[PDB]
């Protein structure tokens, strides 16, 4: 143990300014210069010292009775003072600058060790911590997990960010929750052995072959966001999934999801999807993300009557009206589509977040009773009129209307054109294949504020 | 997800400046990331957003002048600002976003970096 044989000032034990100030409060003293006894130090069994700007834990070796510490979000490098604190069972030390965890090697009573967002490469010091049930090492610089092979009580594990070889996990069949996000993994064959997994998070890897997951029927949560998935046939066996994230892949064929009726959250953004008919039976869905795909016909969503969040930005949708049956909808995102008519949104009065920029919207009147809106986007609409004949004098009507139904006068007009409500007129010196105008007006719906704006293109026939 | 903005500075109108956003954590690589700005006594404005795939949103105030980019390998977001105007003077902030083109009710914008444009 580390002990004092005479009462000693706090700041001669705890040399870090912020830690001495914290210990002054913990030990019930008035000043960091006040003396404490070993009996005072012996009282401290938990220490919550997160995000205080602590650079050193020098002095904590004298808190012999510590069982739980939180030094997360500090500037720690050296953790030598922990080396003999053998009553420690839980350590939270995420978001520091730790590289050397050799001081942890003999802390064999540890059951929980959280070290994500550090500078750890060498995890050999963990190899004898066999009572660990929670070990978090994500956002480090680990390339080798050999040291984990004997941690046969682990239930929750994360690591990163350079691991290629998952073979050291083979005997860790107690694992229930695994996060291998942000490594260099293509081969997940070893995960077939982890039959107790309930949650697998594996984002930002190089996975294409998911056949090893077929036997993991206890999975309720799966994320393979940011991989190389195309054929997702294996997922048809995962009938207990409720929460699935396949975003940022190469998936076109959703048929293997069509029987997964326990799904309530399904994230499919940034894939190759043109047909969502296989989702029409997933009636428990509350959250569906389909941004960054090839969608046009979204009629299958009309059956998904429990939807509360729906994302569709960056598709080719011109008919939003299948959403009219989604009475529970709160969030509706469809920036960068071809929607002109928003009449079908008029009775979706649970909407609190509407993002509809860069569509073809010219008339906001249907939105007037969406009083729960707090976040709103309506800018940068664009549409092209049917062509008219070129001649020096061209006149077209304006039909842009704000939420009140009032016409919105143009903000700018191309080619020196002018406006006399409701007509825009140009005097063109010579043929040009198109003229244009813009509009831009602040709009508030509920508590949400945006710019309603757009560019209207008028093609001219030679 | 921890974010730190840098690269703020003073530039004359017409000039270029790049701000950067360094992220710590696995969430950056698979999050929509955005830049917002706030001038004193003015409302926060979403300037730009970018998806992992690389689709972008730009506010009307900056379209054609600003370019948002990401380097997932460096966990860094950039906002390259060209043809800068005095009206671009603000604190610039980065955050992970739920939407490409709007901000949520309570995003984590953290500390920011000051950009000042002189006339
Ligand atoms: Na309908
Ligand atoms: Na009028
Ligand atoms: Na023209």
């Amino acid at each position: 143990s580390a002990t004092i044989t005479q009462d000693t000032p706090i700041n001669q034990i705890f040399t870090d300014t912020a830690l001495a100030e914290k210990m002054k409060t913990v030990l019930g003293k008035t000043n960091v210069t006040d003396t404490v006894s070993q009996t005072d130090l012996d009282q401290v069994t938990t220490l919550q010292a997160d995000r205080l700007g602590i650079k050193s834990i020098d002095g904590v070796e004298y808190l012999n009775n510590l069982t739980q510490i939180n030094f997360s979000n500090n500037q720690l490098t050296d953790i030598t003072p922990l080396k003999n604190l053998t009553k420690l069972v839980d350590i939270l030390m995420n978001n520091n600058q730790i590289a050397d965890i050799t001081p942890l090697a003999n802390l064999t009573n540890l059951t929980g060790l959280t070290l994500f967002n550090n500078q750890i490469t060498d995890i050999d010091p963990l190899k004898n911590l066999t009572n660990l049930n929670r070990l978090e090492l994500s956002s480090n610089t680990i390339s080798d997990i050999s040291a984990l092979s004997g941690l046969t009580s682990l239930q929750q594990l994360s690591f990163g960010n350079q691991v290629t070889d998952l073979k050291p996990l083979a005997n860790l069949t107690t694992l229930e929750r695994l996060d291998i996000s942000s490594n260099k993994v293509s081969d997940i064959s070893v995960l077939a052995k982890l039959t107790n997994l309930e949650s697998l998070i594996a984002t930002n890897n190089q996975i294409s072959d998911i056949t090893p997951l077929g036997i993991l029927t206890n999975l309720d949560e799966l994320s393979l966001n940011g991989n190389q998935l195309k054929d997702i046939g294996t997922l048809a066996s995962l009938t207990n999934l409720t929460d699935l994230d396949l975003a940022n892949n190469q998936i076109s064929n959703l048929a293997p999801l069509s029987g997964l009726t326990k799904l309530t959250e399904l994230k499919l953004g940034a894939n190759q999807i043109s047909n969502i008919s296989p989702l029409a039976g997933l009636t428990a869905l509350t959250n569906l993300e389909l941004n960054e795909n090839q969608l046009e016909d979204i009629s299958p969503i009309s059956n998904l009557k429990n939807l509360t969040y729906l994302t569709l930005y960056f598709n080719n949708i011109s008919d939003i009206s299948p959403v009219s049956s989604l009475t529970k909808l709160q969030r509706l995102f469809f920036y960068n589509n071809k929607v002109s008519d928003v009449s079908s949104l008029a009775n979706l009065t649970n909407i609190n977040w509407l993002s509809a920029g860069h569509n073809q919207i010219s008339d906001l009147t249907p939105l007037a009773n969406l009083t729960r809106i707090t976040q709103l986007g309506l800018n940068d609409q664009a549409w092209t009129n049917a062509p008219v004949n070129y001649k020096a004098n061209v006149s077209i009507p304006n039909t842009v209307k704000n939420v009140t139904g009032a016409l919105i006068a143009p903000a700018t007009i191309s080619d020196g054109g002018s406006y006399t409500e409701p007509d825009i007129t140009w005097n063109l010196p010579s043929y040009t294949n198109e003229v244009s105008y813009t509009f831009s007006q602040p709009v508030t719906i509920g508590k949400g504020t945006t710019t309603f704006s757009g560019t209207v293109t008028q093609p001219l026939k030679a | 997800l921890q974010l730190v903005e840098s690269g703020g500075g003073l530039v004359q109108a017409g000039g270029s400046l790049t701000v950067s956003c360094a992220a710590s954590g696995s969430a950056f690589s698979v999050n929509v990331m955005g830049w917002s700005r706030q001038a004193p006594g003015k409302e926060r404005e979403l300037v730009a957003g970018i998806t992992r795939r690389g689709n972008t949103y730009y506010a009307d105030t900056v379209k054609g002048r600003f370019t948002i980019s990401r380097d997932n390998a460096k966990n860094t977001l950039y906002l390259q600002m060209n043809s800068l105007k005095p009206e671009d003077t603000a604190m610039y902030y980065c955050a992970a976003l739920a939407d490409i083109a709007t901000m949520g009710p309570n995003d984590y914008w953290g500390q920011g970096t000051q950009v000042t444009v002189s006339g």
